[PDB]
């Protein structure tokens, strides 16, 4: 009886997009929460660290999309890089 | 009578055992192994079952791709049987020793 | 305890050369493969305990394991 | 009135969590306003392509569940994921099928 | 009429540059090689003298080192001539291709 | 162009500070290719520190960052 | 209004305390900082630095030189066990290498 | 009239003449050693912070010092550099 918070009910959302007609189990799951919590501590430090060598005390949209450029590989990088400013545009113009 | 030319079974077991997905070694001896080894850091640990699962995954993925490596040290001196000098070749390339 | 590194036996090792893809094998590379498994267990055991003395734990639990072998620059998904 | 923050961005991960992360974990001490936005559409994305790889291989083996092998699979036959993933075990996962061509006959 | 035999000067050339300390590459050329692989990415930049130095350190050590692993898998192939085979071996046992 | 620069005798001095007693005839062009690998994954992450720090010259700090981000971290240049 | 003693006298250290204080409150490791963390940490670095000049005077000085040069860093590095295992993946500038020939090419 | 730079400069020269008392160093050396003792303190650092919030606390003490530096130095370097840091932090209270 105490909660620990994971990413399985957004991971089960996104591939109800995609593949509208399969399921997973749990040990998939478990490796699909992995690495969504890799990522996120990769990307957050390399923004972390950009922002202290530029002097700065703020983590912004910019840093972010630098630590992206510097991270993940090509074609990879330019789709990641076009959803984010797709989604930053979109939640702007919807103030 | 009826025997296979010695490398049949071989390219056939290759076969086999790339298609499973499975532990290749057996669990109680390995449990041994683990108690024993750390016995000689702290006395009386008392270890979790899905801890000695963990490290019998890590092991087992770190053997399979070191003779992986050492394969192809093998093919490099024109053989196909590999020798422990192509362990220590491709132990040392890599950085290990 | 003097055994146990004896209980890695040899079709075990012939089963792990075998998914590695090896089709013939020399009869040196068991006690030399004994002895690799061994140097490797003892550097990722000692940071595991390392870490369960600093929590002032007397368990292993699978999270020091996980936290050891990313120290090694090794890292391990399906068990955090 | 009160609309998620996902909703206003048309996003399924959420912001207010990955905002909460961000300011719990020592990344630095002020965090902007589209910072979990952008990082939550990165980790969508990333999420969204490994998935697609791996329900086409639980169809090529006939399957209806996605399972380790598949995720491995669809890991090591692509090649920008495999540079990404490229010192990661994933547990039950096994190999895959490689013969070198010296050794057939 | 005199003439060494062949292997002497390669051996004593191996002493002289593994006894000093400088840069084995003109830095002309290395600068130009820099400011034209660097030119398809931002049109004008604008290099410092201790980027290009720092630049010329890194690669140098990263040659010399890739030449002592590839000399192993030449002696490996019972050899001593060193063929680009050995190289690709040694890049690819390393985790680079 | 300019990757015929780096000539035949220096490739041949970089080998006998490696410790290599006999060369090939291959062994140039694969190095020049070598090289070029390396000098592009290296200045592609300098010019992006660059461009993130609103800059126009290339400082020998940027190369330091890039470098130790490929894990490599050279001493002696700040 | 009393004299004052550096917290690095009060500690018998050379390195300093204070410095290594403002920089673990300003370098976003954790939100508080204990009192004896920084003496632990400067005498761990001084520790190390003299444990590295000690192996690199005694190669100057065998080299009939007075000054420490980049390659006696070098020498005394890359000959000791430990420090090499500490700096393995590291390249240090004008440094060169050791000498090293293979038994199967000299005659 | 320039922006000031701190270094360890004056702090490397005090430990060599304690430990060689008729010996200088150059420039490009001092500024080796000085890479050197940023690059220590970095991962030193970094391993406490990710020990501290392992174990859900916030604050760095003595302790996770310890423990990063077992963690960090090999074998017997290790067992000095504990010996080192006690002997201080002891001489320090008193």
């Amino acid at each position: 009886k105490t909660r620990k918070e994971s990413y399985a009910i957004y991971v089960y959302k996104v591939l109800k997009q995609v593949h509208p007609d399969t399921g997973i189990s749990s040990k998939a799951m478990s490796i699909m929460n992995s690495f969504v919590n890799d990522v996120f501590e990769r990307i957050a430090g390399e923004a972390s660290r950009l922002a202290h060598y530029n002097k700065r005390s703020t983590i912004t949209s910019r840093e972010i999309q630098t630590a992206v450029r510097l991270l993940l590989p090509g074609e990879l990088a330019k789709h990641a890089v076009s959803e984010g400013t797709k989604a930053v545009t979109c939640y702007t113009s919807a103030k | 009578p009826h025997r296979y030319r010695p490398g049949t079974v071989a390219l056939r077991e290759i076969r086999r055992y790339q298609k499973s997905t499975e532990l290749l070694i057996r669990k109680l001896p390995f449990q041994r192994l683990v108690r024993e080894i750390a016995q000689d850091f702290k006395t009386d640990l008392r270890f979790q079952s899905s801890a000695v699962m963990a490290l019998q995954e890590a092991s087992e993925a770190y053997l399979v791709a070191l003779f992986e490596d050492t394969n192809l040290c093998a093919i490099h001196a024109k053989r196909v049987t590999i020798m422990p000098k192509d362990i220590q070749l491709a132990r040392r390339i890599r950085g290990e020793r | 305890l003097r055994d146990n590194i004896q209980g890695i036996t040899k079709p075990a090792i012939r089963r792990l050369a075998r998914r590695g893809g090896v089709k013939r094998i020399s009869g040196l590379i068991y006690e030399e493969t004994r002895g690799v498994l061994k140097v490797f267990l003892e550097n990722v055991i000692r940071d595991a305990v390392t870490y369960t003395e600093h929590a002032k734990r007397k368990t292993v639990t699978a999270m020091d394991v996980v936290y050891a072998l990313k120290r090694q620059g090794r890292t391990l998904y399906g068990f955090g | 009135k009160a609309k998620t923050r996902s909703s206003r961005a048309g996003l399924q991960f959420p912001v207010g969590r990955v905002h909460r992360l961000l300011r719990k974990g020592n990344y630095a001490e002020r965090v902007g306003a589209g910072a979990p936005v952008y990082l939550a559409a990165v980790l969508e994305y990333l999420t969204a392509e490994i998935l697609e790889l791996a329900g086409n291989a639980a169809r090529d083996n006939k399957k209806t569940r996605i399972i380790p092998r598949h995720l491995q699979l669809a890991v090591r036959n692509d090649e920008e994921l495999n540079k990404l993933l490229g010192r990661v075990t994933i547990a039950q996962g096994g190999v895959l099928p490689n013969i070198q061509s010296v050794l057939l006959p």
